[PDB]
């Protein structure tokens, strides 16, 4: 494709009931929770990136590490343009995959235990990730809202120019 | 202590202070608050996020689930956004 | 063990919590500093079966997986009407409308 077609985070509900999911938090502050921890504590956030939605951020070798997710033919992986490397229809599957840390290599995410969210989200928050869970993204267009709230509703897709 | 939030249809409920002002909205405009757009299917659902909010800030345990049926979910979106929490 | 709690009685609902170890008396104790009606002058109902004002909250059901803060109980509410008591009577809420097409299976 020469064009992009917008696309709900098909697994959004899921991810916003992980307790090891944080929601929008930059990478200083993931460092600041992060900091001192054993290897293999991490979170999964929103990155501040304009062009990805998630990273996570994990403790390894004594530092604070972070990873960008990208997708890529409706897979998400953390390098989405090199198939050797691990990807999953869903953001949750990519986080299991990463669970085990002697089945981690030196240059990959090691998500061993997860650093536990402390806050509820806010109500809007909550709704949103239920009415996507039932709908899709050209769906959001035909509901009764205002389109302030359709634009909230389409925040978490990603852009696929595939097919 | 306590305030009442009166719904569309009549419907009052009675919610402490403290987790009313949960609400920037309610917060801004305070006994007695009528909402003539939200009806009781609705507050009654955002008076439980009230007491979910307060008593799971600073938790000290894991976080359950706030239970969202999708029949609501639209009207509860617009609740929500409208009371500024 | 904080229990949380829907007190209701006609077009009103109370949220309120109190322990599990607390009894039916002390709720009709907080119920009277909001609506002013003495503990005789109550009863309180789970379902339709009147509460026994000796036993806790906790015996007669109401715990943490069954009055949670965003899932309370339901506890009913009738006031005494001169000698008698008024029926058990609970409004319900409103409803919602039929799911918009874009949000069915
Ligand atoms: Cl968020
Ligand atoms: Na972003």
């Amino acid at each position: 494709n020469l064009y992009f077609q917008s696309m709900l985070v098909p697994d959004l509900l899921q991810i916003n009931n992980n307790p090891c999911y944080w929601g929008v938090m930059d990478k200083y502050a993931a460092e600041a929770l992060l900091e001192g921890k054993p290897e293999g504590t991490f979170l999964l956030r929103d990155s501040a990136q304009e062009d990805y939605l998630f990273s996570v951020s994990f403790r390894r070798y004594s530092r604070s590490l972070h990873a960008r997710i990208e997708q890529w033919n409706h897979n998400f992986s953390f390098d989405a343009h090199d198939p050797c490397v691990f990807h999953s229809p869903d953001i949750t599957g990519l986080l299991e995959h990463y669970k085990d840390p002697s089945a981690c290599m030196f240059f990959e995410p090691l998500l061993s235990t997860p650093l536990i969210r402390t806050f509820p989200f806010s109500l809007q928050h909550i709704c949103r990730t239920v009415i996507c869970n039932c709908t899709t993204y050209d769906g959001i267009d035909a509901l009764p809202i205002p389109s302030s709230m359709k634009l909230y509703l389409k925040e978490y897709h990603y852009k696929s120019k595939v097919r | 202590m306590y305030v009442k939030l009166i719904s569309s249809d009549g419907h009052e409920f009675i919610v402490k202070r403290e987790h009313a002002l949960t609400s920037g909205t309610i917060k801004a405009m305070l006994n007695e608050v009528n909402f003539r757009e939200i009806p009781s299917h609705v507050l009654s659902k955002v008076c439980m996020y009230f007491t979910y909010k307060v008593r799971y800030t600073n938790s000290s345990t894991e976080i359950p689930e706030f239970p969202i049926a999708p029949e609501i979910a639209l009207e509860l979106l617009m609740a929500a956004n409208f009371l500024d929490c | 063990m904080d229990v949380f709690l829907m007190i209701r009685r006609h077009k009103t609902t109370i949220f309120t919590d109190a322990k599990e170890s607390s009894t039916v008396f002390e709720l009709k104790r907080i119920v009277e500093g909001i609506l002013k009606r003495p503990p005789d002058e109550q009863r309180l109902y789970k379902d339709d079966q009147l509460l026994d004002d000796g036993k806790t909250l906790g015996e007669c059901g109401f715990t943490s997986q069954t009055a949670r803060p965003q899932a309370p109980a339901t506890v009913g509410l009738a006031f005494r009407a001169d000698d008698t008591f008024e029926a058990l009577c609970i409004e319900p809420f409103s409803s919602p409308p039929e799911l918009p097409d874009v949000m069915k299976p």
